[PDB]
Parts: C-alpha cells; structure tokens; sequence
C-alpha cells in the first residue's frame, strides 16, 4: 500500500514533535520542547490523532535506540545502529561563561568547606567537569556535620542548574524499592543519610561503566552510567570507608549559616536566584582533568577510618611495624 | 473535519476530557471531581453521553499537574498543562479576623496556652491554606490521648478534604504504593508504639524534597512536584530521630486532656467540627509572615528528645572539647572522691586536666569509668570517643619530672 515509511515522522517534525520507536525499550519515544517521554502505541495513536486528525493503523516513524549520551549530538550511528539522544541540556546548562562567582553563592561555598580553598576549589573543579564535560568522575563527595550548614541548600542550588539531571534526597527507602529511576539519566545523584550501611552498593555505582535500570512498566535495561554522587549525612557515617580509599572526599561542616554575620533572611532565597550566576561561573572554569578524580585525607575521613577499622588489625599492624609507641 | 469535536461536545455537557500523555491515561473532570481512566472506560462513558462509540477519542493531549497556585490550565514552554488541584468549599471562603472561640480553646489547650508556638503554628497553617506550598517544616504533637491532637486532625481534615491524608501509619509506608502523598497539601501521620527502624525517618526528606516519586496501583510510577506538609501525632514514643541542630521539626508536648477542662461539654467535640468554616475563614484572613513559616523552636520536649537520642560518648567528647568540668560534675564525677579512687591532691589535678584540656591516660580512664559505670581501656576511649569526635591527639607531656601519656584537647 505505502509510498513513504516515514511520512508521519516528518509531518510531526514539521510541528516540532520528534517521534520514534525504541527497539530497546519496545516503546514509542516522543520529544517536544526538550521534554522526552516514552509511551505505548495506543497512547501515541491518541497524540497523533489530536495533531493530524487521522488515526493511522501504521505508525510511520523511524526505529532508533534512545541513549543518554550527553557529549554526543541529537542523533548518531555507532556501528550500523542509529541512536537518538535522551540528553537535552537544561536552560542553565546552555549559558555564557564567566570568571566571577556570585558573591553570596561564594559565601555559601566558603562557609561549607570552612574556608579551605584546597578542597573547595577541588569540588568546583569536580562540579565544573560534571557541568562541562558531563561524564562520570569516579569520585563522590560526602558532606557531613550538623544541619543548616547549607548542605541542603547546595543541593537545591545545584538541583536548579541540573534540573531533571539530578536526583535529590534519595534515601535508604528509595534503594529498597525494586525500581531505581533515580539513576536513569542522571549526572548528579544526591543521597540523604538519616539513620542515627545499605549505601555500600554506591561504592560500585561511582565507578561502574554501566547500571541496570528497573523502572515500573518498563523493561529492565542496562545503560551507560553518567552518575556522580553527593551524600549529605548528619554525623552518621553513611558508607564503610576503607583505609586506602580512592572514591570518597569527606567534608565535615559545622558552620551553621544562621550563626554567621552575612546571613540575612533573604540570603536563603538570594542564593537560589543566583543559580544562573553560579552556572555561568561553572561554565567558565578551566578544568584540570587530573584533579577531578583526586581525593584527600580530610581530618574527618581519617577519624572515620580509625574508628571503622578493626582494633585487632591495629594491634597486628603495631606488631608488624614493631611500633611500641602505639 | 475536527480533532477535538468530542472534547467540545462533552464540555457542552460540563465534562472536561483529555488524554494525559504523562500517565497515558484519559483524564475526566466533572463537578470538581477528577478521575483518570483507561480508554475503554472512557469509550463507555462517551457512549452513555452521546450514543456513539467513536474509534478515535477526539480530545486534547494535556499534562495533568497539581499546581495549586496556577489556573485551570496553562502552557509552560510549549506544553499544555491541565490542573488536578480543585479547591474545596472551605478553601474558597471569605476572610475574617476572629477565630471561633471554642476552636480557639482547643488550640490554646493544645499548645498549653503558649502564644509564641501556637501563633507560629497558625502562621504555618495559614501559609499552607493561603499560599498552598511546601513549608519545609513539620509539627509533631506528642503527649497523652484526648488532648485534641486527633480532633485538630479531623478539624483540618474538614477544611482541606481531599488535600489531606489522615492517620497514615508505618504499615501504609511499608506498602509499595503511596497515594497518601499524591496531591496532598497536608499529610498526617500517627505513631502507635512503645518503641523504647524508626521508618518515618524517610519523611525527613519528604519535608524538603522538591519532588516525590508516586507509585500508585495500576498507574505508572510518576515523579511529581511536592506540596506536602507534615503533622505527626505521637503517644510518648519518639517517631523520628531528631538531630541536635535540627531545622525541620517543631515539637509540642500536650498533656492537657480535654475532658479534664472546665470548658469541655459533650457537644464541644462536635461543636468544634461545625466551626471548621469559622476556622477556615480565620486562616484565610491571616496576614502571613513568610519568614516565620519555616521557623522552628527548641521546645522543652524537643530538648529532652535530643539529649536522650544523642550518644553519651558524643556528650563526653563535647565536654572534653568544651573543657566543661561542670557537665562532668553534673553527671556525678565528684563520686570519684567519695569512693577513694582518688585523693584530694589528685582530684585537683584531675579537674585542672579537664579544664586545661590536657588529660593523662590514668585520669582519662578514671573519668570515663566514673561517668559510664564500668572501666574502659585507653584503646576503647580512643576508638569510641577521642578519635571519632576529633577531641584531640594522644601524646606525651612531662608532668612533674615523669613523662606522661596524655590526651591533648584541641
Ligand atoms: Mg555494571
């Protein structure tokens, strides 16, 4: 019967909708105004009807494989397989470089790292890399210490820049859930420790090339991993840290914000209104690529290790080292 | 001819139908009741109303969204949204400045007549009522039954109706579904136990998370903007682990039983509920201090909860760090002298040591044995106090002539 196998595709492109069928998910994808959805066929037929006034028996659209490759274009063809991209940049990801960081944002960051340039600057170099290059770092940041130090604020701040590319306030409960969409198409993944240690699985997520993604009413699917992990905790160690550890930077912050000079009421909100400013700043960093995956033995990381590690190990090591002083 | 004929014909009859691309479910709206139905179910409705079952459902594709502040419909970016928030009767009601008197007596009784906290709660409640957003603060009402905690719930439940969830329990949380958060401005939880995990700890994020995942039965797991605000009623048992430096929880112990007051008649219980409209009207007429909404206070009860929840080893370490002898004496260190573990001379040295923040091993052990009730080794004290809470370093200092192993605070 048919003259053209993609007529419908094209007509919907005419109207700024891009439809495809995902072979991988056996689910029809649809893309408008930088929002990607996956829908069953009937649901698409319902959309198509509304837009052309005709329900065709045959959905005349291309078969692609949807893939969250941030660096790669809108579409490409590895091997002989045509792919289509599920990454679409948020507004504040497409924004013009600058060299100055908004001042009230800077005060947050300073407050948070207790004014330590070394580690703070290292975190900006991490954050910049994630923002800019949009890859997996292979390092994660733990911010522990008392509440109101702006750990949660840094999360909201970043959550505005990254929008849909970041998961916020993921808890142990979310992990015990059989589904895990909080890793599907995510550049940043924030976790709250609230217990007064099931997160040890993240250790591997930080460095694993790929993740399995169980989503409700979708096929279990394996995907390239772009996750980068921040963990807010409140004096409770969230993860068993090995002595010789290369994944975790740990940053104790007990500088409550409401106890600073600079803190007004409108500060909380002011900070968030400067999200664009802080995006701009991040976009203009010149990224040292070797420092991204650098970790440091902060005071807190050491305390955590010397309490986590077995006293019998410590005895044995003192016997080995012939270390009377210990 | 027309892709939306059916939409319009059903609007003619006061039904608004759409297809919800996000839920892949057809939505339907009559008389401020929103339902989501599968296609066949819609076809069955449509048949009843026009006498024809069309193959094609000629309706617009919207995204249903629970945005209370926003209109019946809008178009962020290029996407047409439709609203699932419909105000209850008592949400659309004329402002007043006086609160019904019998309602006021409840509220007074409940906060033990403390204007500060009570007024703060009204400012919270007002903001929720009026501005219809997430506060980022939650209220715990604990203390004995019949203090009108449950009555306050019913009272509010009346004002908010469908936008409130009531008496959600640990069981409801263990359920894989969680519709008690779908399209809710207030979410009440009941704690019922003799606890002394505390699975309501998961709530702490909910208070402040921009969005929630909503697993409903026969619906897609869906992520939605969070409008939740949380009240928790409790028996005496603490329902959530409260950090010392906490910014989410206001706690209000109430042990004023209502049946022990002068003003309590039989018809009081019911009278209170009949004044729901009155209390709505009052709430609508508040002038909301926006800065006080997310304010929390260290009530007497919150402090008691913290000082019992926090680890005794932390509290020792902090007294070592703060060079705070008074604490140690408050916790019965002076008993070292009574039992002749130490003499008058050494006791001076020991107190001196805590204050100066320079502590000989044999005094550290003496202190920690005395506070805690059995002897702990230096090793243990290091691994379980000095080290995890970064009290200081183990070192040598020459006291008198002899070189002494000591812990140097800092
Ligand atoms: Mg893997």
């Amino acid at each position: 019967e048919e003259k053209d196998p993609l007529w419908l595709y094209k007509v919907l492109l005419t109207k700024g909708i891009e439809v495809w069928f995902d072979i991988k998910l056996e689910k029809y994808g649809i893309k408008r105004n930088n929002r990607v959805d996956y829908i069953a066929k009937s649901s698409l037929q319902q959309i198509v009807f509304e837009i052309i006034g005709k329900t065709p028996k045959n959905i005349a659209v291309p078969t692609y494989i949807g893939a969250y490759e941030p660096s790669k274009p809108e579409k490409w063809e590895e091997e002989g397989i045509k792919y289509i991209n599920l990454f679409k940049p948020t507004p504040l990801m497409k924004v013009k470089p600058v060299k100055e960081m908004p001042e009230i944002v800077k005060n947050l960051l300073l407050n948070l790292f207790d004014y330590d340039a070394k580690s703070m600057g290292l975190f900006i170099n991490w954050l910049a890399f994630i923002y800019q290059y949009k890859e997996r770092t292979g390092v994660a940041w733990i911010f522990m210490g008392k509440q109101g130090t702006g750990k949660g604020l840094l999360v909201d701040l970043l959550k505005k820049i990254f929008e849909e590319h970041m998961s916020s306030n993921i808890t142990d409960a979310n992990l015990d859930s059989q589904f895990n969409p909080y890793l599907y198409n995510k550049l940043i993944v924030h976790l709250n420790e609230v217990s007064a240690l099931v997160k040890n699985r993240l250790k591997t997520w930080i460095t694993d090339e790929t993740l399995y993604i169980n989503r409700k009413n979708m096929k279990e699917v394996e995907i390239k991993n772009f996750c980068n992990f921040i963990i807010n905790s409140n004096e409770t160690i969230p993860v068993d840290i090995e002595d010789s550890d290369r994944r975790f930077n740990v940053i104790e912050c007990n500088n409550v914000l409401k106890e600073q000079e600079w803190w007004t009421t409108e500060s909380y909100q002011e900070i968030l209104n400067n999200a664009e400013g802080f995006a701009k700043y991040l976009a203009g960093i010149k990224v040292d690529r070797s420092k991204v995956n650098e970790v440091v033995m902060s005071e807190k990381k050491k305390a955590i290790v010397e309490t986590t590690e077995s006293v019998l190990k410590q005895i044995a090591k003192a016997l080995t080292d012939r270390d009377i002083e210990w | 001819k027309d892709p939306l004929w059916l939409y319009k014909v059903l609007l003619t009859k006061g039904i608004e139908v759409w297809f919800d691309i996000k839920l892949e479910k057809y939505g339907i709206k009559r008389n401020n009741r929103v339902d989501y139905i599968a296609k066949s179910s819609l076809q069955q409705i449509v048949f009843e109303i026009i006498g024809k079952t069309p193959k094609n459902i000629a309706v617009p594709t919207y995204i249903g969204a629970y945005e209370p502040s926003k209109p019946e419909k809008w178009e962020e970016e290029g996407i047409k949204y439709i609203n699932l928030f419909k105000p209850t009767p008592l949400m659309k009601v004329k402002p007043v400045k006086e609160m019904p008197e019998i309602v006021k007596n409840l509220l007074l009784n409940l906060f033990d007549y403390d204007a500060k906290s009570m007024g703060l709660f009204i400012n919270w409640l007002a903001f929720i009522y009026q501005y219809k957003e997430r506060t980022g603060v939650a209220w715990i009402f604990m203390g004995k039954q019949g203090t009108g905690k449950g009555l306050l719930v019913d009272l509010l439940k009346k004002i908010f109706e469908e936008h409130m969830s009531s008496n959600i329990t640990d069981a409801n949380l263990d359920s894989q579904f969680n519709p008690y958060l779908y399209n809710k401005l207030i979410v009440h939880l009941n704690e019922v136990s003799a606890d002394n995990m505390l699975v309501k700890n998961r709530l702490k994020t909910w208070i402040t998370d921009e969005t929630l995942y909503i697993n409903r039965k026969n619906m897609k797991e869906v992520e939605i903007k969070n409008f939740c605000n949380f009240i928790i009623n409790s028996n005496e048992t603490i329902p959530v682990d409260i950090e010392d430096s906490d910014r989410r929880f206001n706690v209000i112990e109430c042990n004023n039983v209502l049946k022990e007051q002068e003003w309590w008649t039989t018809e009081s219980y019911q009278e209170i509920l009949n004044n729901a409209e009155g209390f709505a009207k009052y709430l609508a007429g508040i002038k909301v201090d926006r800065s006080k909404v997310n304010e929390v206070v260290m009530s007497e009860k919150k402090k008691a909860i913290v000082e019992t929840t926090e680890s005794v080893l932390k509290q020792i370490a902090k007294a070592l760090t703060d060079r705070d002898i008074e604490w140690f004496l408050d916790n019965g260190l002076e008993g070292v002298v009574e039992k002749n573990i130490v003499n008058d001379f050494q006791w001076e040295e020991l107190q001196e040591a805590i204050t100066t923040g320079v502590i000989p091993n044999k005094y550290l052990m003496i202190i920690v044995e005395q506070i805690l009730g059995d002897s702990k080794t230096i090793t243990w004290i290091k691994r379980n106090i000095i080290t995890p809470y970064q009290v200081g370093e183990t070192t040598v200092v020459k006291m008198a002539g002899k070189p002494i192993r000591a812990i140097v605070v800092g």
